[PDB]
């Protein structure tokens, strides 16, 4: 089975994701341009999130030397790490995406052991490739290739490649982008020479509702974590928290974007389906509604027409709609799209985890 | 079969054993001068092929016959540029790497011509590129600004440059 | 086009009063003021009983207001995108000309109903470079099939045709 | 543990800030046309004010030579440390000094005691004088603001090492945003001549803004050494500043020194924006008017965000004031805020007891 | 300290300001329309007021050679000074000019016939001129001249002519509604024999706020503190005592303000946002009435809601006659209530510093 989010958000004029030149990222969507916040930020900032924090068991980085130093208190294991480093194929430096504790402890209690190059360098293959039980590797996988181009041909790898158990797409602007250009000037505290004109600055920026999809594979997260069943709910709850209560960090000491969104539909299928083609055409503000209602009302219309569409009776679907204080509803006209209109989001985690089966919030607060 | 950091796919290789057929043995004669490219690495072979060129020996030009012998990292240089910037291990405008075939076949034609340099020059093999890169500048620019088909503009004054050694 | 010469001709037969009271309603609709919506209708509405292809309220409202504002004489061939073009050359090329051509190729992100503004201020940057004259027709009828690609196609092309000269 | 201010404030026809040509800044958000004045004159503006020159400390400037050669009189000594400034790595590309320099102004004697030591030569000189600059971090205004400097490796001597010159800044400001549509005019103007013997144009607008700011405690604190009664002083002074100052563009023109009528003072450990509020324009009738309009939609959705997110085990405690309560919050609910208050030093009393209890004099008496 | 003056005055049906068109100017406050009066043309008329005569100091000209002509030898109309204040950048345009009146007279009248020749008279003219602050319309109002780089003399260099401004001005704005009315005008003949008119015009009560620093006026005027009091006491006068010099012949708008505050505070304090709600006539009162009341009870709010410690902001509210009370409710919002303008200028100079109006005005 598969649990679904559907998010609907609007945000304040910010850069929360610029190129290498300066300017918001854009796409082209229906024939007209949006503004895009990138797919991989999102999970960036939610890894890196304080709704996340429990859950941090591994590193993604290529200083694995310092990290095998800093599991030390006086020896001097410093050119010797960064030798087996070498001797194992990490050669810039490659990124290594592992947990935490395994390569601290198994480094520190290998290197400083007197042993051959050649078998020890084995043996921190092996517990590199080995360290497969981390949060984030079993969300967000994993792909290391050893480089054979400088590889000693005594030791062999191993299977290391990690199946993900989250998809989320790009997030996508409901409307046409109207791309904007801010002029700044430097200015001296003290008088004096001064300048002649003043070299003016150009900061891009915009502002768009956006609406972001997410999807999460109960049997995968399973299977990547072993016989542990309680964890992969715990961190199904523990990312929805996050993912509803964490934003992008750009350029926010100067354009603050804490917005927090107006509608969440949860949804549960067998099979993926996006329903980002309810906004193929443009969204047009009219003197009566705004841009928020307008989107959740295209969005209910598509949702309607995909609910009444393929549609199989052998496998029916159900799900639950949630907004602050109830404010906007889905259903605006007469439809009941979702049955269990929640109005807080601890509920709305509490009834996907007893969808997912026998378990408390309270009681999963321990792996 | 396979465009790497080093390659890029045109066509039949008949420039490369000009440079060199004309000064060592065969020399300049008249007749239809057929080329087998035969290719191989370690004990595979991955394709061969044939041609025909027609040559009189209207003179010679050693610097031009040289460029003409050294082309597909021109070919190279001329894909892998990037659209802005400079970034390393960038493979650059991968469109243009579908569209340099149907150029380098049209020119093809008269390889006993471009040989010789009777009337085809590199400036007039230049010009072929021009209506495939204009149907290109549409799609990799699909905008409607000013700056859109100022890019354009200068998207379609790139053409390959000559290298000698 | 017939029908809107008559339109611009009805503009330019207005006088003090009127082109103050289209000057108070700058930025806003029509319904919510009734004497704006009754002079409009008085000044719209037999052209469109007798002609069929009479320009639509909200386009005919919005030029309204912008001829209310500047007031600029009619002449044939002083379109915005040539005037646009002679006027860009005078400035320098490092630093003012990205500055006003991004100003310039923002019209091609905004609706009718959000073209106000930046209109506002390309008439005025014409206002303080000492122009008299633009064709009002054509831009109504540009503005009328402002949603199609080929008339903003032609839109920066006359820009760049006058631009390059 | 974060403090956040939400203020509403009503401003005159004015140019406070403005473009190259002399446009208001307008901004894109909720499909209409909104006012916008730039963060970085709030940031500015609150700097370079009454209440806060006692909290001064940090400069921000190009010119380092002509103060040094100030602070020690007649010397002579330009020369020296302009050719000093140089060789620490100030880039002078384009024939131009640049590089705003941000230091404390209590170590420039340090700067001109070392550059006048004659034991030392000139690499030795420029790395003490980098040496100074990069551990002279001890105001308020670096500490709010931050700092970041990278001086380029291309003019510096190759002798030269640079430490750790970046302080992670304690204050976030958000774009002002006017409520309701953007509507700029144009003002005609032309010269006057006293003595016997054309016409131009400025633009100007008017609009009621909604302003976001603020504080991480911690963060705070920890910039300044763990001066806890310094912390709490420069939060005092910044929200007396926040209150009572006004950007200075165009002032002479239209003095525009309108004060807020409501500031939402609230503490919680998450970042909370109330900018969605307004994504509808709001709309004045003959029955009400703008400013109460806007605090009724901004109650709205603090009874939104209260009731549908805030809902957690952490409690959020904030109050509430305006101008002898003259705009009091939401009619029908009538219990957001803890406490309403009539006047600000009672404001900033409550403030500072909430922290960690702090009296306004003990705090005024340590600077 | 700063010293503010607000005020509530009503104008006769006319038109005080035009724009281009013939329309009198209109701003848009809090959602509604409202008439508008620019800020320089206040400063303008406070400027030409009969109040401000004695003190009158500046020329603001951009021809200075015909004021340098008022000698009786006829050598410097068309002299070298003609390209000498070129070389000076003064240039198509000729870039307008805030000096002084005796100083120019005197100190270039002696320069400008001299057997210095180029490049030497321009240096003198400019120390003349880029000093020539000493003039308290200069004090109040503030100074600029940028010279062309491009058109100027290489030899000559430049001190600072750049003046802070001591006087900070905001627009006048409406209390009500703006209804523009169309006036039709048509010309008779006076012989007999063989052009309707179109010019707009509206009446409203304004509101008007300005600012004059005290140690700014007192730095500029170069420390005399003596002369930067009968400054503020003929501007005092000239802003309740002068309406502007608008289409006056035809609109007689000769009106007295019916309210007036003048505060003395460190931070300055704009009372605009009581005017949000637009005031609505009723069957009951007056729109001066509504309107001073919305004002008293804006300006009651701010004093009980921005202060509970020291600072009893002694300002002065003005009623002719004591006509209209600052607010029918709980009374002592101002200090005192003076129903006369010359007394207040007395209270007003006394909280200067004990500053006396009939020995002051020898000051100039």
């Amino acid at each position: 089975m598969l649990i679904e989010i559907h998010m609907i958000q609007n945000h304040s004029p910010a850069n929360l994701n610029r190129d290498d030149l300066g300017a918001p990222k854009t796409c082209y969507f229906g024939g007209v341009l949006r503004s895009r916040i990138s797919s991989q930020c999102i999970k960036r900032s939610i890894r890196t999130s304080n709704d996340f924090k429990a859950l941090l068991g591994g590193v993604r980085t290529r200083r694995l030397a310092d990290l095998i130093q800093q599991e030390a208190g006086e020896t001097e294991c410093w050119k010797k790490a960064q030798e087996i480093l070498n001797k194992c194929g990490f050669k810039t430096k490659m990124l290594v995406f592992m947990s935490k504790d395994k390569i601290k402890d198994l480094a520190r209690i290998v290197l400083d052991n007197s042993l051959g190059l050649t078998e020890a360098a084995q043996q921190v293959a092996n517990v590199i490739a080995q360290a497969t039980l981390a949060p984030d590797i079993a969300l967000c996988g994993r792909m290391l290739e050893p480089n054979d181009k400088d590889k000693d041909k005594k030791v062999k790898w191993s299977n290391t490649t990690v199946e993900a158990a989250l998809q989320v797409a790009h997030a996508i602007s409901t409307h046409i982008a109207r791309p904007e250009i801010d002029y700044f000037v430097a200015a001296d505290d003290v008088p004096g020479e001064d300048a002649g004109a003043g070299h003016i600055g150009e900061s891009m920026f915009a502002s768009a509702c956006f609406y972001k999809y997410f999807s999460i594979d109960w049997e995968q997260l399973v299977k990547n974590l072993k016989g542990d069943t309680n964890l992969a709910a715990h961190t199904v709850g523990a990312f929805l928290l996050a993912a509803a209560k964490t934003n992008p960090s750009g350029k926010q000491n100067s354009f603050a974007a804490h917005n927090y969104p107006d509608g969440i539909l949860v949804e549960f299928k067998n099979s993926p389906i996006s329903y980002a083609n309810a906004f193929v055409r443009p969204v047009s503000v009219v003197k009566e509604s705004d841009l928020v209602e307008q989107s959740i009302g295209q969005l209910s219309n598509y949702v309607n027409d995909i609910r009444l569409g393929y549609y199989d009776e052998q496998s029916p679907v159900i799900g639950f709609w949630f907004s602050p204080n109830n404010r906007y509803p889905l259903g605006y006209k007469h439809s009941k799209l979702a049955s269990r209109n929640i109005g807080n989001l601890n509920e709305l985690v509490g009834a996907v985890l007893d969808y997912i089966g026998g378990f408390k919030w309270e009681e999963v607060q321990k792996s | 079969l396979m465009s790497n950091d080093r390659y890029t796919f045109a066509d039949r290789d008949w420039y490369s054993p000009l440079f060199s057929y004309l000064h060592a043995e065969g020399n300049s004669r008249q007749g239809k001068l057929w080329l087998v490219g035969f290719a191989s690495d370690k004990a595979k072979s991955i394709d061969i092929w044939d041609k025909i060129i027609e040559l009189e020996g209207t003179d010679t030009n050693d610097e031009l016959l040289a460029q003409l012998a050294n082309r597909a990292t021109a070919l190279n240089a001329m894909r892998k540029k990037p659209l802005r910037g400079d970034f390393k291990k960038s493979v650059g405008t991968p469109q243009i790497a579908d569209i340099i075939p149907h150029a380098e076949n049209r020119i093809a034609i008269n390889a006993g011509k471009m040989t010789e340099n009777r009337g085809y020059s590199w400036q007039d093999a230049d010009t072929e590129y021009g209506e495939l890169l204009t149907k290109v500048a549409y799609s990799l620019e699909p905008a409607q600004t000013v700056d859109a088909r100022l890019k354009r503009g200068n998207f379609i004054s790139r053409k390959p440059w000559p290298i000698i050694p | 086009n017939r029908g809107t010469v008559d339109f611009i001709a009805s503009l330019e037969n207005l006088k003090e009063g009127d082109l103050g009271i289209l000057r108070k309603l700058r930025g806003a609709r029509l319904d919510e003021k009734l004497p704006g919506f009754d002079l409009f209708s008085a000044l719209w509405w037999p052209l469109r009983q007798k002609n069929q292809r009479a320009p639509k309220r909200e386009v005919a409202w919005l030029i309204a207001k912008l001829f209310a504002e500047f007031r600029f004489e009619q002449r044939e061939g002083a379109t915005l995108p040539i005037l646009m073009g002679g006027i860009c050359r005078k400035l320098e090329p490092k630093k003012e000309l990205p500055r006003v051509l991004a100003r310039f190729d923002q019209l091609a992100s905004l609706d009718i109903m959000q073209m106000e503004e930046p209109l506002s201020v390309i008439m005025g940057i014409l206002r303080k470079h000492q122009q008299v004259c633009l064709d009002w027709v054509g831009l109504t009828d540009v503005l009328s099939f402002w949603e199609q690609e080929p008339v903003k196609r032609e839109w920066s092309d006359s820009f760049i045709k006058a631009y390059k000269i």
